[PDB]
RNA sequence: AAUCAACACGGGGAAACUACCCAGGACCAGAUGUUUAUGACUGACAGGCUUCGGGUCUUUCAGGAUAUUGUUUUUGGUGG
């Protein structure tokens, strides 16, 4: 029994703190967001994540660990709580899942060249129009130094950034210091696909 | 810490029973499921750790505590029930 | 025989229900909870028996009591191996071997 | 036969028209008869800069709210068949007069 | 523990810090947020709030 | 924090808390690696000491292994 308002904020303040958890516990899974559906009495939420198969091994015990994780933290009724899973197709143009991969290499003492050129092709043929890859920090000397890494094509203005623009901000503690990994990808738009509409930069004029 | 024994108990219980208990990150803090300070369950959960019984995970201001292999054999030792013997049900 | 009174007690520990202290035995005795109140061969003989005695017979019941000390204490989990003293238990394949002392 | 409203609101638009259009449709099937309040912006205006340096810059923050009230007389057994849109960030409070 | 001094409606109550933050330098009460500020445009749009 | 780009700026309108600062007095969040069931450690009525007291102290009851002593170093820090 809330007001008009509070419904809306408390299920906004609801699903910032849900994906906030799910950074921390599916990182091996490779997490890339999710989706909240709410009913008075029930809720089902959609996770998606590249290795499905590491939820399901023994027998489903791993997701189980999750669903008490949120059941427990709200106090919601079981039944009520309705969880799946569903897996990324296209993995390469997610940008929460490429920053893991970059992240993977660079604990383990790769240069970042090498790092940042895996990850920058293979979200390139996997079906992206650009993408931009930035490493800064402090490799090598005393003064912190920026890398970027960038193909293809980035456009960085309008609104026309929200729509296409998937992007995704983190950092790597180490021995030394505190590097930051930040990788921007822009996509194509489908003909209604999973953006529909084109760029307002671009028009297309008919054959005679 | 001194704990006194039997909210000891209905931690050790909740725990085994669920697998995954919450409490706020902040101290003096009452806790809810089970009615005690909210430093009670806190750090009995990172003395489980250094042993290695459990897994802690954080997120905003609240701590997570996921109950590892080794966890549910020691407290079928503590409880002294059968195996099979907790939310791993499928 | 004696060895599957241990059997008994590492269940009850794990019941459980228990009383170690002669003083929570005592009071365990008197505010009308424990079942099944036991004691050793130590010291001195009707001192502890008096307290019991004196303290069993307003509880009610006795128990088989079983010698030596230290066979009480290492079913307790006490060692890391000090005496039993004596044994309280209290409230209640344990079930099996309880036909001896009985419902 | 209690003359039933339906509340319907959201945070997001598209996500809201979905929704409204299902709610409607279903009423052609059912054929019970049936019968836009106003929008709130939540703007929350927060200094942008963490510490005290710098031009003091200020980002507006507002949070819409999309709010649609459809009803109509219906007699419980069809009224539980409509109910039944699920969509993202979109609430649906059911109301009897 | 259990701090002896009142804080019925008080500055440091644990209700008025920051809930991502756990300090209370800046907090934003209004439509029950309670949320620290610098805690808070970090994550504003998941959320659901949004720049026009 | 010091030209613009410090000085109704740190959303910093501090009566307590906030609070870092100063004067007193408590607490252990001393995690994990020889003592003790014959009480390891723990809680308190009244009246003294005392800002106010189970901090201490004269009495003497309530609980029950959650330990103690030494060795390791966790964790905490609006410390640099």
């Amino acid at each position: 029994r809330c007001t008009k308002v509070r419904r809306i904020i408390e299920t906004g303040l609801f699903y910032a703190e849900l994906n906030e958890l799910l950074t921390r516990e599916l990182t091996k899974e490779g997490y890339g967001g999710c989706e909240v559906r709410q009913t008075p009495t029930r809720t089902e939420i959609i996770i998606k994540a590249a290795n499905t198969k590491e939820f399901v091994d023994n027998h489903g015990r791993r997701l189980q660990e999750v669903r008490m994780m949120i059941q427990k933290r709200w106090r919601l009724k079981e039944d009520s709580l309705e969880i799946f899973i569903d897996r990324i197709q296209r993995k390469g143009l997610s940008a929460l899942n490429q920053l893991e991969s970059l992240r993977y290499k660079l604990i383990a003492r790769i240069p970042a060249r090498r790092a940042a050129y895996s990850i920058i092709r293979f979200v390139m043929d996997a079906g992206a129009r650009g993408c931009e890859v930035a490493i800064s920090g402090k490799l090598r000397g005393a003064r912190a130094s920026t890398s970027k890494y960038k193909e293809g094509y980035m456009v960085k203005s309008g609104d026309v950034t929200k729509q296409f623009v998937t992007q995704a901000v983190g950092h790597i503690p180490m021995k030394q210091a505190t590097i930051g990994i930040r990788v921007l990808i822009m996509l194509a738009q489908d003909p209604s696909g999973i953006p529909k509409e084109s760029q307002p930069d671009v028009i297309k004029v008919h054959e005679a | 810490m001194y704990m006194p024994t039997a909210i000891r108990r209905r931690i050790l219980r909740c725990l085994f029973e669920n697998g995954v208990l919450c409490v706020s990150d902040i101290q003096s803090g009452t806790h809810e499921e089970l009615d005690c300070l909210n430093i009670y369950p806190y750090q009995i959960g990172r003395a489980f750790v250094t042993k290695g019984f459990c897994i802690k995970t954080y997120a905003w201001s609240h701590a997570y505590y996921t109950l590892t292999d080794k966890g549910i054999e020691y407290l079928r030792n503590y409880f002294g029930l059968p195996a099979n013997a907790p939310a791993t049900l499928r | 025989m004696e060895t599957v009174i241990e059997h008994g007690l590492h269940q009850i520990n794990l019941s459980g229900n228990v009383a170690k202290g002669i003083r929570c035995t005592i009071k365990a005795i008197l505010k009308g909870k424990a079942r099944l109140v036991l004691l050793a061969d130590d010291c001195e003989n009707k001192d502890y028996k008096n307290l019991v005695a004196g303290l069993c017979k307003k509880h009610n019941v006795k128990l088989q009591a079983v010698e030596k000390k230290e066979l009480l204490g290492r079913a307790l989990g006490l060692t890391h191996q000090m005496n039993c003293g004596a044994c309280a238990i209290i409230r209640y394949e344990l079930d099996e071997f309880r036909k001896a002392f009985d419902p | 036969v209690q003359k039933i409203r339906l509340t319907i609101t959201s945070s997001k638009l598209p996500n809201l028209q979905r929704v409204v259009g299902n709610l409607m449709g279903k009423l052609k099937k059912g054929n019970l008869e049936v019968r836009p309040m106003p929008r709130r912006r939540l703007r929350i205006t927060t200094r942008r800069a963490p510490c005290g340096n710098g031009t003091e810059t200020y980002d507006h923050f507002e949070l819409r709210i999309y709010k649609r009230v459809i009803d109509f007389q219906g007699t419980a057994e069809a009224v539980k068949q409509v109910t039944q849109a699920l969509e993202p960030d979109v609430h649906v409070e059911v109301s009897v007069i | 523990f259990v701090p002896k001094h009142p804080r019925d409606n008080a500055k440091g109550s644990v209700e008025r810090s920051c809930r991502i933050c756990g300090k209370r330098r800046g907090v934003i009460r209004q439509y029950r947020l309670n949320i620290c500020r610098r805690c808070f445009r970090e994550r504003a749009e998941l959320l659901g709030f949004k720049k026009y």
